[PDB]
Formats: C-alpha cells, sequence, structure tokens
C-alpha cells in the first residue's frame, strides 16, 4: 500500500475546486483566505492549466474555479501582520454566488 | 470536443464570468467617428439650410453650425432616419 | 435523467473526497512533508 | 449456410419433468381424489354439495351432540402446539421399550386411583343448569 | 468545541453503501453524534441481535 | 465525529513569500526531495502512468479493455468487418431471444445458459460499439471541421454577394446617369 | 450522436424483450387440455379475451421486429465504415489546410469589401459636399 504522491494529492485537491460546496467550506474558514500560503498555493496550481497536466483533469470546471479564485490574488495584498487584505468580500462572493455557479455548470452539463 | 477545445485553448471551460479572472478598439473608434462625420454630412444634404447658418464645420463626430462672433452649436445624429441631437 | 445526479460528473462529490486519497494525505501529512 | 452465435444445432432441450402440459393429477394418479371431491360428476350433471361443517362425520354417534364444537363457543382449546411437541438389544427388544417408553404416565404416583376414588367420592347430588 | 445543536451531520459512506430510505432512518441516525449509546433502541437492537 | 470535508494538502505550508523569492534562484541552479523548494516545483507525470484519485485507478493514456482481460468471452474481434460483425451479433441476439422463448415455453429450467448467452452477446455488441467509438469521435471532429468550413464559405458567399450587389447597383446608377445626361 | 442512438436502441430493444416477457407472464389465461376437466379462475389473475391476447402478442412481436429494423438501418448508416485512421488523419490535415486557405480567402474578400467601402465613401462625400456648395 504505497504512500500518496504529490501529483495525485494535488490532482485531487485541484479537482475538488469544482465542488463549490467544498471551496465554500474552505473560504468560510478565517485562517485560509487570510493566509498568503493559500494564495501562493492557488497561484502555484496553475500548472494544471497546461498540458500534459491538463489531460488528467477529469472535472475541468475545477480549472474554471481555479482561474476565478486566482482572479483575486493579484488584487490581494499581504501586510506585516499576515492579514491578506482585499479578501474580506471573497467569502461574501462565494456564499452569494455558489448556488448560481453550480446551477450554471449543471445547465452546461445539460 | 467542445469541452476539449475550451480546456486545451483557454485552459478553462467556457462558463459565465461575473468577476475578473471589456476592451473597445480605438481603430474602431476612429472608423466610427469618420463614418459619423459621413452620417451628419449625409443627413445635412437632404435638409435646407438657413442663410446665416451656411457656415458649418464638419469634423469630430458632429457638425459645428456657427454664426461668427455670435455662437457655435454642435450637433450629432445617430442614423439617417433619426433627427439630430 | 431523473435517477442520475450531478454529484460525480461535474465535480467530485463528498463521498469521492472522503474515499479519495487527499483525505488520507491529511492523515499522513507528516510522512508527505519530510525533508532530509 | 451462415453460422449464428449460440444457435447450436447439436444442443437439444427436453420437456420439464414432470410436464405441466399434462394433467399431473392423472400422471401421479390423483384421479381418485379428484373424482371423489369433484364439485360435478364427470357426465355433465352437478354432484351433491358437501356441507361446510363436519355434521356428516359426527352424525354416526349416539350422544348429546346438537351444536358444533368450534373455536368461538368457549368449549374447545388450542391444543395444536401441545399436539405438535416431540421428544445387546435387538430390533424387537428395542421396540418393546419403544412401546414401554411412555407407559410411565399410567400408574401411580402419576395417576393414583385411590386418590381418584377419594376425590370422586366427594361429589354431591345434582348439577346447576341454566 | 462545536456544540451538538449547531452542526449538520451526514454519512455519505453509509449513503453509498446502504442508501437511506424510510426503513433505515433510525439506524442511519444511530451513527450520528445525536444518537445516545445508552438508549432503549440500541439495547433492544442488541437484544434482537442476540 | 470529524469535519465533512478533507483539509487542503499540507504542501500549503511551504508556499511562503520567502520560499517564492528563493524559488527563481533555485530554478537557475515520486521525487527525490532535496529541500523545501522542491514542493514549489510542479510534480512530474506518473512514471507508472497510472495514478489514484477518488478511490479509483486512472491512466494517463487510457485504452479500451478487452473481454479476456476483464474475464468475459469475446466472440469475434477497416471497420467494415466490425460493422458486419455487429449485424451478425444483432441477428444472433434476436435468434437467442427466440430460443429463450422456446426454452421457456417447453421447460424453464435450462434458461440459465440462454440468459448467459444473451448476456455475452449483449456485452459483445456494446464492446464493439465502444471499439467503434474512437472512429465515430474522429468522424465528429471531421464533421466539426467541415461545418466550420461550411460557415466560412457561407460568409464568403454572403460577403461577395453583398459586394456584387454594390457593383450592380453602382452600374444601375451609372446607367440612369447616362440616361439623364 | 449516431452511436448514441444505436446504444439507446439496443437498451430499449432489450427492454422490449423484458416487457414482452412481462406481459406474456402476467396477462395469460387458462385453457383446456381436455374438455372433461373443469375450468375456473380467480379475482387475482388478469383474465383476458384470447383473440385480443393474440393480437397484443402479434403487435409486441411487430414492435420487436420494427426495433430490429431501426437498429439494422442505424448500423448501416453509422458514420464512417470503410476509411481507416490513416485516411482520417489524411482528411484532418487537408481540412485544416483548407480552413486556413479559406480564412486567407476571407482576408482578400474583406480587402475587396473595404476597397468598395472607401470607394463609396469618397463617392458619397464628394456628392454631398458638391451639392451642398451648389445649394449654398
Amino acid at each position: 500500500n504505497p504512500l500518496p504522491t504529490r501529483f495525485e494529492v494535488e490532482l485531487e485537491f485541484i479537482q475538488s475546486l469544482a465542488n463549490i460546496q467544498y471551496v465554500t467550506y474552505l473560504l468560510t474558514q478565517q485562517q485560509i483566505w487570510k493566509s498568503p500560503n493559500f494564495k501562493n498555493y492557488l497561484k502555484y496550481l496553475e500548472y494544471w492549466c497546461n498540458p500534459p497536466y491538463s489531460q488528467c483533469i477529469v472535472y475541468p470546471n475545477c480549472l474554471f474555479i481555479l482561474k476565478l479564485l486566482n482572479g483575486f490574488m493579484e488584487s490581494a495584498i499581504v501586510n506585516e501582520d499576515g492579514l491578506l487584505e482585499g479578501l474580506d468580500e471573497l467569502p461574501k462572493i462565494i456564499q452569494l454566488q455558489g448556488p448560481q455557479w453550480m446551477n450554471e455548470m449543471v445547465e452546461r452539463w445539460a | 470536443l467542445v469541452t476539449a477545445l475550451e480546456v486545451l485553448s483557454l485552459g478553462r471551460p467556457n462558463l459565465p464570468t461575473h468577476n475578473f479572472k471589456a476592451k473597445v478598439p480605438i481603430g474602431l473608434i476612429l472608423q466610427r467617428l469618420k463614418d459619423l462625420n459621413l452620417t451628419v454630412s449625409i443627413k445635412i444634404a437632404l435638409m435646407n439650410i438657413p442663410k446665416p447658418l451656411n457656415s458649418y464645420h464638419i469634423k469630430n463626430g458632429r457638425i459645428y453650425f456657427t454664426v461668427p462672433n455670435e455662437f457655435e452649436i454642435q450637433l450629432s445624429t445617430v442614423n439617417r432616419q433619426s433627427p439630430l441631437f | 435523467k431523473g435517477a442520475v445526479g450531478p454529484n460525480n460528473f461535474i465535480w467530485p462529490a463528498e463521498d469521492a473526497l472522503r474515499r479519495g486519497m487527499l483525505a488520507m494525505a491529511s492523515l499522513h501529512s507528516k510522512e508527505l512533508t519530510r525533508i532530509p | 449456410p451462415s453460422y449464428y452465435y449460440y444457435v447450436d444445432p447439436e444442443t437439444t432441450y427436453t420437456y420439464q419433468q414432470p410436464n405441466p402440459l399434462q394433467d399431473l393429477i392423472s400422471v401421479y394418479g390423483l384421479d381418485d381424489i379428484s373424482r371423489q371431491v369433484a364439485r360435478t360428476n364427470l357426465d355433465g350433471t352437478k354432484a351433491v354439495k358437501l356441507r361446510k361443517s363436519y355434521k356428516n362425520q359426527i352424525a354416526d354417534l349416539s350422544g348429546k351432540f346438537s351444536t358444533i364444537p368450534t373455536r368461538e363457543n368457549g368449549k374447545g382449546g388450542q391444543i395444536a402446539h401441545i399436539l405438535f411437541q416431540n421428544n445387546n438389544m435387538s430390533e424387537q427388544q428395542w421396540r418393546e421399550q419403544l412401546r414401554n417408553r411412555d407407559i410411565a404416565l399410567f400408574q401411580p404416583p402419576n395417576f393414583d386411583w385411590d386418590l381418584c376414588s377419594s376425590v370422586l367420592s366427594q361429589f354431591e347430588r345434582s348439577y346447576p343448569s341454566e | 468545541v462545536t456544540p451538538l445543536d449547531e452542526l449538520q451531520w451526514k454519512s455519505p459512506e453509509w449513503i453509498q453503501v446502504f442508501g437511506l430510505r424510510t426503513e433505515n432512518v433510525l439506524d442511519y441516525f444511530a451513527e450520528s453524534p445525536f444518537f445516545d449509546k445508552t438508549s432503549n433502541n440500541q439495547v433492544i437492537k442488541m437484544q434482537r441481535q442476540f | 465525529v470529524s469535519s465533512l470535508y478533507p483539509p487542503p494538502p499540507p504542501y500549503v505550508k511551504f508556499f511562503t513569500q520567502s520560499n517564492l523569492e528563493k524559488l527563481p534562484k533555485y530554478k537557475e541552479k515520486e521525487e527525490e526531495i532535496t529541500c523545501a523548494l522542491d514542493y514549489l516545483i510542479p510534480p512530474p507525470m506518473p512514471k507508472n502512468q497510472q495514478y489514484r484519485a477518488f478511490g479509483s485507478i486512472w491512466q494517463v493514456k487510457d485504452q479500451l479493455p478487452d473481454l479476456e482481460s476483464m474475464g468475459l468471452t469475446q466472440l469475434y474481434k477497416n471497420y467494415q468487418y466490425k460493422i458486419q460483425e455487429l449485424r451478425k451479433l444483432l441477428k444472433s441476439l434476436l435468434l437467442n431471444y427466440l430460443e429463450l422463448i422456446g426454452v421457456l415455453s417447453i421447460n424453464p429450467d435450462m434458461y440459465e445458459r440462454k440468459v448467459e448467452n444473451i448476456r455475452t452477446i449483449l456485452v459483445n455488441i456494446h464492446h464493439l460499439l465502444n471499439e467503434y467509438r474512437p472512429h465515430q469521435s474522429r468522424e465528429s471532429l471531421i464533421m466539426l471541421l467541415e461545418e466550420q468550413l461550411e460557415y466560412k464559405r457561407g460568409e464568403i458567399r454572403e460577403i461577395e454577394q453583398v459586394c456584387k450587389q454594390v457593383h450592380d447597383k453602382l452600374t444601375s446608377i451609372q446607367d440612369t446617369l447616362r440616361t439623364g445626361s | 450522436d449516431r452511436l448514441t442512438q444505436l446504444q439507446i436502441c439496443l437498451d430499449q430493444m432489450t427492454e422490449q424483450f423484458c416487457a414482452t416477457l412481462n406481459y406474456i407472464d402476467k396477462n395469460h389465461g387458462f385453457e383446456r387440455l381436455t374438455v372433461n376437466e373443469p375450468q375456473m379462475s380467480d379475482k387475482h389473475a388478469t383474465v383476458v379475451p384470447p383473440e385480443e391476447f393474440s393480437n397484443t402478442i402479434d403487435e409486441l412481436s411487430t414492435d420487436i421486429i420494427l426495433k430490429t429494423r431501426q437498429i439494422n438501418k442505424l448500423i448501416d448508416s453509422l458514420p464512417g465504415v470503410d476509411v481507416s485512421a490513416e485516411e482520417q488523419l489524411r482528411k484532418i490535415d487537408m481540412l485544416q489546410k483548407k480552413l486556413v486557405e479559406v480564412e486567407d480567402e476571407k482576408i482578400e474578400a474583406i480587402k475587396k469589401k473595404e476597397k468598395l467601402l472607401r470607394h463609396v465613401d469618397s463617392l458619397i462625400e464628394d456628392f454631398v459636399d458638391g451639392i451642398a456648395n451648389s445649394k449654398k
């Protein structure tokens, strides 16, 4: 029973972004959007945009959500205290437009 | 093939976007201003002109009806069949 | 189209994330992080 | 000819054993039951309609029987489960203690007839009847 | 600590394996933290298992 | 009694501003991790070319499995042979249904082998369709290119017919100007 | 889409086998092996007239045959049966080259259209300023 690999763990996490109940759960925790670690991780996960990494993406709306979440990251500013400013209204956006986004991607499914 | 092309072209499937993730072409602005000059000039040909209002300056998306040392009023039309504004 | 759901087609569902191996990566986070 | 898949000429199927196309009553010889409790005689006429209760099989006794002993009259009891309970020497020898294995409930101290006589001697006259 | 009156609970492993209908709400609920292990339902479940 | 969703990967703790600023000088100079900045590099593709995700096995270049490899019977295996085999399989399925009705009409106790034959005929039909599926996908791509070409040529035709309408209307005003001259 | 209709037709046609077996198992009746044996039935069995029973059997069989006809015709009209993947790629590259060529054809067609655009632009502007100077 092998140990997990970085490719497989990062693939599962990047694909979980299609589940936007899951990113609602992630972005309703105060220690995640405030941390610049998550900002830098979501900027790092842009290697799934390009092939051969993009071939393994089974749920490409995760890539859509990844680009949408990284749209706020260049407008993010980290301060000396570690508070990632400009990110207080992102959970507002996610909780307001979550049902709408998943309804639109279900319509794209149909 | 639709989803394959979207992902392998833009890196994203094509979904509606409400937040940042347009741009109006300035050459198109120049072309529309030239044809708007042509539109006001194609409109004023069908209309009679007052004798003191024969001085009209034809540039810059509009027409300059001027009476010297009195006034200069500038007007634009949207199309052929709509009156001037 | 009344007995099939969008649960594991558009996105990975909750049970997919549980039985998936990011979940056990969370448990084995110490072994995955190791630096010599 | 053209071969088609799993259509095998050498594979053969037989009828069911027994065949339900036939009258299995006649196959296993249940004709005696069928003609003994058939609702109609097998010549086109109607047979006699047998009665719902067991008057015909209790009519051959000389007794006080005028009604039907049923479940609902309060005179009978549910003895079905007690009715249904269950438990060198040659074959013959083994069989007389098989015949004698139950006689132990017949003599005293189980069924002392002196005590039976003593309790039956306490009976007085008449019975209260409504 | 999160108090019990303030959380939503589901077991989608149980949903994938057994599936929830009207006949299994009680032993689906038995896996929840809402369920008390010292309850008459669980002890008569052990009695009927015995 | 834990949370519903798994947390983000522990790799998130490595992505700091200092690590990002030391990453490009590291770039100038299933992995053998040598430092903390190796997690800032995207991981390679799987060497086995199989990866595990969501409790399942996936392959980087998936291939259609065979009946023998999955433990079933493949009767028979440039697609005209497959199309005639599909016709033969359809006719065999219809004949097997008729034989199943006959077996049910005389003795419904050897129905198991006939149901098994219908089961394997149907999976053979479906597997032949799945073998033909890449060919139909490539036909769909050809159809996409042909429909793009059709729209392109329709735009050519409409643009040139607008242009020729301009030419002959200018010829008309030229003719009426000659008449009125 | 054509293979999709083929898979749909196979699933529905096997469901037609299932439904035919359902009807023939549930809606049959009772018949005489001999005339002497009694005939009877209950309220729990769907007794049907034998003539329309045979009619429904016949129309179920015609539905099975007709579905087989649609499946056979759909197999015959599956898209692409004689070309191999090499001819598919030899179609793919000529299709992309013709797409590029017709896009270039659109480039010069639009060049001619813009030539006509500025030609009629000059014509109408000369006309309007000439008639405006004449009317003034």
